[PDB]
């Protein structure tokens, strides 16, 4: 049909993609709103599922939180186009679905995203009005209840970290923590930035240690080694904190925190020679080797069921 | 970097 993967996209014609995915696979894509945005856009997922079970395990893949990261959208809807297209072609994605559902989030701050592509190119926040200040907005990845308001956030509306005025005060981050936690069972939580190349787990707001970092630590080696395979993209691994910078209120330590085992966070291509900017033309090969990656970490939450 | 990620 006529979308361009290898092109960015207008949040109308990600959802309109969406919409098609779901409707030429509907035995295993659905479309579900999960709530809405400050400016009342509508937040979907797409659920990818093979089991009519309740209560079946599911890891949750978000990508979008900072609208100017525009590969971690275009990398979203290329995998929603991938799940559906490789399903009973490959046994690893067959598999993975046998045994769990997949919940993909393409675009989980859509107010910033359409400010990103009519206003500011490098907006990073939400878009919601702060009482007492004309600055807009609270940096959704620092909103999360994981250490509400420590270190790597600010107090101050006007900063690109602002945490906003209390946990989950951002109507899209509370949709996804509402959303999961009636759903239940989550057993991954994946969350897609840009850049660096890193591929990260908890924590951000402490240097403690997870109980599962070593087996952490060891699944994000094996998928970044599945990811260098495909054209040699190098990645480092470690926590959050010092693999990148101390950062409270994010969403992996909250899906940790609250007992989601497999929390990880990508960010994607590249290491600053473009930045947020990366050209459309690197798109398809980001996304096809961040594949690779995501299959991995899937696999071995497979592997655990 | 500059700005965060
Ligand atoms: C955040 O989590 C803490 C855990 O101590 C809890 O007391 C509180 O109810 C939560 N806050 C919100 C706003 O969800
Ligand atoms: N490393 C952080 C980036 C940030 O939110 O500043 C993350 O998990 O997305
Ligand atoms: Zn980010």
């Amino acid at each position: 049909n006529n979308f361009n993967y290898g092109a960015y996209h207008s949040l109308e014609a990600i959802y309109h993609e969406m919409d098609n995915i779901a409707a030429d696979f509907p035995d295993l894509a659905r479309r579900v709103k999960i709530g809405h945005s400050f400016e009342n856009r509508p937040m979907y997922v797409l659920k990818f599922s093979t089991g009519k079970g309740v209560r079946r395990p599911a890891v949750w893949l978000n990508a979008g939180i900072h609208s100017r990261e525009w590969i971690s959208q275009a990398t979203a809807i290329w995998t929603a186009r991938k799940i559906v297209s490789d399903y009973q072609r490959d046994p690893a994605i067959t598999s993975i679905l046998e045994k769990m559902d997949i919940f993909l989030l393409p675009v989980a701050n859509p107010d910033g995203y359409v400010y990103t592509q009519t206003q500011n190119r490098l907006w990073r926040k939400t878009r919601s009005r702060n009482p007492g200040s004309s600055c807009i907005g609270a940096d959704p990845n620092r909103n999360w209840n994981a250490s509400f308001a420590g270190k790597g956030a600010s107090d101050n509306p006007c900063s690109e970290v602002y945490h906003g005025p209390h946990a989950n005060s951002e109507v899209e981050v509370k949709s996804v923590v509402d959303f999961i936690q009636k759903h239940g069972n989550f057993k991954g939580f994946i969350d897609l930035h840009s850049y660096s190349q890193l591929l990260m787990y908890p924590y951000g707001y402490s240097v403690k240690k997870a109980p599962d970092a070593e087996e952490l630590d060891k699944v994000a080696r094996l998928a970044a080694k599945a990811l260098a395979s495909v054209s040699g993209t190098e990645y480092q691994v470690g926590p959050t904190c010092t693999t990148v910078y101390p950062a409270s209120g994010s969403s992996i330590d909250w899906a940790y925190d609250n007992g989601i085992k497999f929390a990880f966070t990508f960010e994607l291509r590249d290491t600053g020679t473009y930045g947020f900017l990366l050209p459309a033309n690197q798109i398809i090969p980001t996304a096809e080797e961040t594949w690779l990656g995501l299959k991995t970490i899937m696999e071995h939450v497979r592997d655990n069921l | 970097f500059n700005r965060p990620v």
